[PDB]
């Protein structure tokens, strides 16, 4: 069959995230809120399209926004969010309930300094809606033309012919 | 009296008290100072292996945070 059609290198390379996940666990919630509508453009494109390949200017554009979000925590709660992912990774399960006080001082100085609120218990797991500019797929699975369905029947029900026609039952 | 009893229950707590204290110094040891991380699901190994990845010394216990970016 066809030559399956991968993207180069340099179609891939971005500036990572190289955080560790306690990092990424500790302004979790903060990063569904404030990094909410690249996501769900990328997530819906992603559900969409059903092919990675062509979601990579929305994976890049999800790594851009990802990036300016750390950058925005570094320049003014560095220390306290260093202080919170600290208490974050120490645990193997890495609870959020055993680090409530590094989570208020760092929730308090973020409110204060950057106005984001951390959202409420049931925000982030709700379904949402994207106003996209891309046009929908009119095929993403590739199907290809369907068989044509077997004829119905149709008319009334006249009477058997001369019966059964079973070599001599006239019946 | 009854507290002879007591030199013998006190060696089997002996006996008892180290196992644990053991397994959590040494999960301590080997992991940076911190627990082992528990990966009992599928999300949970692959943040610790995207931890394996990122530290860049093939330990996921180094933990990389603001200063690991611009
Ligand atoms: C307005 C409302 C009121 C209207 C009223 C109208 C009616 C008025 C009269 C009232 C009574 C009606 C009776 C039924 C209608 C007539 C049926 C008929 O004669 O069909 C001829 C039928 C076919 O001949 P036909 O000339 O082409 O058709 C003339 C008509 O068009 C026949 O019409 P057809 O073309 O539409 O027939 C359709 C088709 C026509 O037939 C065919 O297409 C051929 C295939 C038939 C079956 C062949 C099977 C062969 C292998 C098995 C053999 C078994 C052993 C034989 C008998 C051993 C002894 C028991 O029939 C069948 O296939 C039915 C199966 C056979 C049963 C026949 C009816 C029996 C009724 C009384 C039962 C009493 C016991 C009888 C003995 C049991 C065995 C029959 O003849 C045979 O098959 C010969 C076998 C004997 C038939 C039975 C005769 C009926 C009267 C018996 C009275 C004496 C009983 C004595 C005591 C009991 C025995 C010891
Ligand atoms: C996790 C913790 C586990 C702990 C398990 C053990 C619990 C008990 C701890 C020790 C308790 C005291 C033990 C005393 C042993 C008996 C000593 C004794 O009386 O020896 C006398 C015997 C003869 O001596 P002799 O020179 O002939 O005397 C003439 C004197 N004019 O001399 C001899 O027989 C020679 C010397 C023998 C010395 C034996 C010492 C005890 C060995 C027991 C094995 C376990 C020891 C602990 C191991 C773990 C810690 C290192």
């Amino acid at each position: 069959p066809g030559i399956v059609e991968l993207p180069s290198l340099e179609d891939l390379k971005v500036q990572e995230v190289k955080v560790s996940s306690s990092v990424l666990k500790a302004a979790a919630h903060h990063y569904g809120a404030q990094c909410d509508k690249p996501n769900k453009e990328f997530m819906l494109c992603r559900w969409e399209e059903k092919d990675p390949r062509r979601c990579l200017e929305e994976g890049k554009l999800v790594n851009q926004c990802a990036l300016e979000f750390f950058r925005q925590i570094k320049r003014h709660c560095a220390e306290p969010f260093t202080e919170y992912w600290t208490c974050i990774d120490y645990s193997g399960l890495q609870l959020f309930r055993r680090c409530r006080k590094e989570q208020a001082q760092f929730d308090k100085c973020v409110l204060d300094k950057l106005g984001w609120v951390r959202p409420d218990l049931g925000e982030l797991s709700k379904v949402t809606k994207v106003k996209t500019d891309r046009p929908l797929p009119e095929n993403p699975y590739h199907s290809r033309a369907r068989p044509e369905p077997n004829p119905e029947v149709e008319g009334d029900l006249k009477p058997a012919r001369h019966g059964s026609r079973l070599f001599f039952w006239t019946m | 009296m009854w507290f002879e009893v007591l030199p013998g229950i006190a060696v089997m707590g002996v006996c008892l008290f180290i196992p644990g204290m053991a397994t959590a110094r040494i999960h301590r040891f080997s992991n940076g100072g911190r627990e082992k991380r528990v990966a009992h699901y599928s999300y949970q190994w692959y943040l610790m292996e995207r931890d394996r990845r990122v530290s860049g010394v093939n330990r996921y216990y180094v933990s990389k945070g603001l200063e690991n970016i611009d």
